């Protein structure tokens, strides 16, 4: 889902076309390129990024989520003249929870050691969402 | 993302196009305003506010105050509701 | 044609004045800044158009007594 | 008697605006096509600026008849020279009078000598003070009973806006020295 | 765009001297008159934007000023405008611009 | 300089004139005599009324002559000023000043009120 | 069976699908005045994130009544409990 | 109204952020959400307390990702400085970028005054020029434990 579904969805996601109602007044229009996402962070009251890690979110009740940001073109093609491309670049569009020990979880690739300095068990197997700090599995 | 700016750079150049002109227009020419109507009424029997605006260079009010004494708005109207004519 | 009209606006403001008298359609082109040409004569023929439609009172002789209630 | 021997630096009177009404409507692109001395566009504004330099004071008139100077040190020079304005409306060939002259606001700058430190002058007298640096670098000190709103900079410079007649600014500054003092480097 | 500005130009003024006293003799009907003049304001224009490729600074003192409906009269008495020498104090500079 | 111009102003002016005064079309050569002879000459209280008890002041500065016949004939893109001192970012600048003719593209200063 | 993925797609083109219905709403508004539209500014970043928290924490899945039960909290009795609450599953009997 | 209100609750809360972060996420000028600003403290006839120096640190630094060390480096200094009146009446947000200038380009990870800049609320002058009143007292304006990986000699001029 978080490797090759959310950026099917949103490469195969028409243009949004826009023209001004209000000479052929100018016309705008916007594509979506490729997704880019995260570690799951954190952002204290002063607004700083730290890594959010599992038991931390399951004491304060947090969510476990990533960022997702994804690059928007624009195009302004105006008056029968040259166009102006100006592809803004990632942009912050979300955060997508995130299955613990899954490839995109700061729990993916450590050891036994790893895992217990950061005060989680080596034999939990993962695949729960932390929502709201309530580990929640979605049943098939 | 989201980064400091001191203003938002559309809000910007819509301010700077605001520096030629003042939608407070100025006004002398209270003849001139039949001359286009004559030609362009077949186009729309009745016009719109924002129709005689543009072709004008005048503010709403005064407009409004001279198109009281021409003409009439057609508050019921087949294409829709704006401002027709007295023929004289 | 739009010229015609104008007349009959200034016609309207001459109304306002009160001073109303019998007139003709020359001395009206006149004190509007207008000519004297065949121009006046296809007007004119739009001014007996009008003439024949001419809710704002525009007769041949002595006129222009618009106002289908008046007096003072 | 002064409540400070020194009694202070009695700041010096820099800009008044005066309003005052030529008596009855006059039109401007006229006064505009005759004016010697003037700018109008009524893009740019509704009336017709221009400017005198005996006093070196600049002014606007209104359609209205109603009009503004402003640019004078002296406030009986700010009444001449408001006159004098009236006196060219006239000598265009205009019916303008005099009636209802008032000054509606001056300004007055200061120095006191010595720098200042607001962060304590803010803390303290904060009911009145309102000092964001990053939107204009000085200190807004708004007095209740002078109604002079006082623009208190660290260099000392001390700017007071907002002045009726010249004895009630002259009352504000030797009212905030005591206050001003303290709060010192 | 043809601009009127120039009906005051020294170029401008003998064109119209000549057409004046020659329509006078009837060397051409009465009507093309103004339509010459009119005509050769965007002729002049062109020129003008384009044609030109040069630019000058001045200095000096002006004693009133003018801006009516979209004229920006100046009265100065700027004394010179130098890319080399006019070094003469031009004495009442009558700067009048539009648009 | 200013000949530099008419070089190519009046000639690339009758040019297009030619069908203008075609409409027409009187004898080219009887046109060419004014074409030509454009060169052939170019070669408070209540006692208020004395508001002028002297005056209240009379402009000290007369001078109603246009004395130097230099009509600047110039477009203006911006003209902005300071506490006295004036700007200039003049366009089209046509002149005759000091009774000596000059044409520029651009022109730039400052003045003196 | 759609286990975790097809199903977080379903919300995810939903959410999409709105956030771009959103932007064209408010761009729109902008383009119509004769303004430029700042894009960042039209990116609502609510509705992705609130959207799959929402839908993840209630158990719901949007029409919210089509599906009821979806999301459990996990079991943590003993580790067989966890274990086989990972690798369930759900018959559709309505 | 709502931006105004959205940094005056920002500020009472003790995580001040510039007017500029806030035109950067409204639609709104920064030359109007201070006039709403102003307007809306004579109204409820409340205040709200100084942005300090140390306010913006712990933000700045970390999205520049910086390390702890860095930025305890960068408060200190800032103290310092507006202790000993060596910024005289400029902005704390201005201030901060110069400390943060300073205690990066005295440590190992060192960031371009563009970025810092870019990153706070600040133009690349205004930095330049606070760290040019702050530079001469260099060594005096540090903490004691600090490793220079370019030691105080060669705090880069500018």
């Amino acid at each position: 889902f978080i490797q090759m579904s959310v950026q099917r969805i949103v490469e195969d996601a028409p243009p949004i076309d826009l023209q001004a109602e209000a000479e052929e007044p100018p016309r705008y229009l916007l594509k979506f390129e490729q997704i880019y996402l995260s570690k799951p962070t954190h952002w204290e009251r002063d607004g700083a990024p730290s890594p959010m890690m599992p038991n931390e979110a399951r004491l304060r009740n947090l969510t476990y989520s990533a960022p997702l940001y994804v690059d928007i073109t624009k195009t302004v093609i105006k008056e029968g003249e040259e166009q102006l491309q100006t592809q803004h670049q990632k942009t912050f569009i979300g955060k997508i929870p995130i299955m613990l020990r899954s490839t995109y979880c700061l729990l993916n690739g450590l050891t036994d050691r790893d895992l217990c300095e950061l005060n989680e068990c080596p034999l939990d197997p993962g695949g729960y969402f932390i929502i709201n700090g309530s580990e929640k599995v979605l049943i098939a | 993302t989201n980064y400091k700016p001191v203003a938002n750079h559309q809000y910007n150049i819509e301010y700077e196009r605001k520096k030629k002109e003042d939608g407070k227009r100025a006004r002398a020419d209270k003849q001139h305003v039949l001359d286009m109507l004559f030609s362009a009424f077949e186009k729309h029997q009745y016009y719109n506010l924002k129709d005689l605006v543009d072709i004008t260079k005048q503010p709403v009010v005064y407009l409004k105050e001279i198109l009281k004494e021409i003409g009439v708005q057609n508050v019921k109207g087949i294409h829709k509701n704006t401002w027709e004519l007295k023929p004289e | 044609f739009g010229v015609l009209a104008k007349i009959v606006n200034y016609m309207k403001t001459r109304h306002q004045r009160g001073d109303t008298h019998p007139l003709t359609l020359d001395e009206i082109l006149d004190e509007t800044q207008h000519l004297d040409i065949g121009l006046k004569q296809k007007q004119w023929l739009m001014t007996e158009a009008l003439v024949n439609n001419p809710k704002i009172e525009v007769i041949d002789g002595k006129y222009a007594f618009k106002p289908k209630y008046n007096v003072r | 008697t002064p409540a400070s021997e020194s009694s202070g630096i009695v700041p010096q009177l820099q800009n008044i605006v005066s309003t005052v009404n030529l008596g009855c409507k006059l039109d401007l692109k006229t006064i505009a096509l005759r004016a010697r001395n003037a700018e109008y566009n009524p893009k740019r504004f509704a009336a017709v600026i221009m400017r005198i330099r005996e006093p070196r004071t600049t002014a606007l008139i209104f359609s209205s008849g109603k009009m503004v100077c402003t640019g004078a040190k002296s406030e009986e020079q700010s009444r001449l020279a408001a006159r004098k304005y009236a006196r060219v409306v006239q000598k265009l060939g205009f019916p303008a009078k005099f009636l209802d002259f008032k000054i509606q606001n001056m300004v007055g700058s200061c120095d006191v000598k010595f720098p200042i430190r607001l962060e304590g002058l803010v803390l303290t007298h904060q009911q009145f003070s309102s000092y964001e640096p990053e939107l204009f670098p000085g200190l807004i000190y708004r007095m209740i009973k002078p109604r002079i709103v006082l623009l208190i900079f660290v260099s000392g410079k001390v700017v007071l806006t907002g002045a009726k007649v010249r004895a009630e600014i002259y009352e504000a500054f030797e009212n905030i020295y005591p206050i001003l003092k303290g709060f010192r480097k | 765009m043809a601009y009127q500005l120039y009906r005051n130009t020294t170029l401008g003024n003998s064109l119209q001297e000549s057409l004046d006293e020659l329509i006078q003799s009837q060397q051409i009907t009465p009507q093309l008159a103004l339509q010459v003049l009119l005509q050769f304001d965007k002729a002049i224009n062109a020129a003008l934007a384009q044609r030109v490729r040069n630019r000058v600074n001045f200095r000096g003192s002006l004693n009133t000023y003018r801006f009516c409906d979209n004229v920006w009269t100046f009265v100065l008495n700027d004394v010179e405008f130098r890319e080399v020498t006019e070094l003469i104090k031009v004495d009442k500079v009558k700067i009048v611009a539009c648009d | 300089t200013v000949p530099k111009l008419y070089r190519s102003v009046i000639e690339d002016v009758i040019n297009d004139v030619r069908d203008i005064f075609l409409d027409d079309g009187v004898d080219e050569q009887v046109l060419m005599e004014l074409k030509t002879l454009w060169e052939n000459k170019l070669m408070g209280q209540v006692e208020e009324e004395p508001l002028n008890s002297e005056d209240d002041v009379s402009d000290e500065e007369g001078q109603e002559l246009f004395d130097t016949e230099n009509v600047v004939v110039c477009q203006y893109d911006k003209i902005h000023r300071s506490k006295n001192k004036w700007k200039f970012h003049l366009k089209d600048g046509i002149m005759n000043l000091n009774g000596r003719d000059y044409i520029f593209s651009k022109a730039i200063g400052d003045a003196e009120w | 069976l759609d286990l975790a993925g097809p199903l977080l797609a379903f919300l995810f083109r939903g959410m999409f699908k709105n956030l771009l219905k959103e932007v064209r709403i408010y761009a729109q508004k902008f383009i119509d005045r004769g303004k430029d539209f700042n894009l960042e500014l039209a990116i609502k970043t609510r509705i992705i994130s609130d959207g799959l928290k929402y839908s993840l924490a209630t158990g719901n899945w949007g029409a919210h009544q089509a599906r009821a039960g979806v999301s459990q909290v996990l079991n943590r009795l003993t580790f067989a409990s966890t274990l086989s609450h990972l690798r369930r599953l759900n018959s559709p009997i309505g | 109204i709502a931006s105004a209100c959205l940094y005056i609750a920002c500020r009472q809360e003790g995580v001040p952020r510039t007017f500029k972060e806030i035109c950067a996420v409204s639609r709104i000028s920064k030359k109007e959400i201070g006039r709403c600003f102003k307007l809306i403290l004579k109204a409820l006839e409340t205040s709200v307390d100084l942005i300090t120096t140390g306010d913006f640190m712990s933000r700045f630094c970390s999205n520049l990702c910086l390390p702890k060390q860095v930025q305890m480096a960068a408060t200190h200094i800032a103290r310092k400085a507006v202790e000993l009146d060596l910024v005289p009446g400029r902005s704390p947000i201005s201030v901060a970028a110069a400390a943060i200038y300073m205690a990066s380009q005295a440590s190992a990870e060192k960031r371009t005054q563009k970025e810092i800049g870019d990153i706070a609320g600040v133009a690349d002058v205004t930095i330049r020029q606070s760290y040019r009143l702050i530079y001469p007292r260099a060594p005096d304006l540090f903490p004691t434990d600090f490793k220079f990986d370019t030691p105080v000699d060669k705090l880069p001029q500018l």
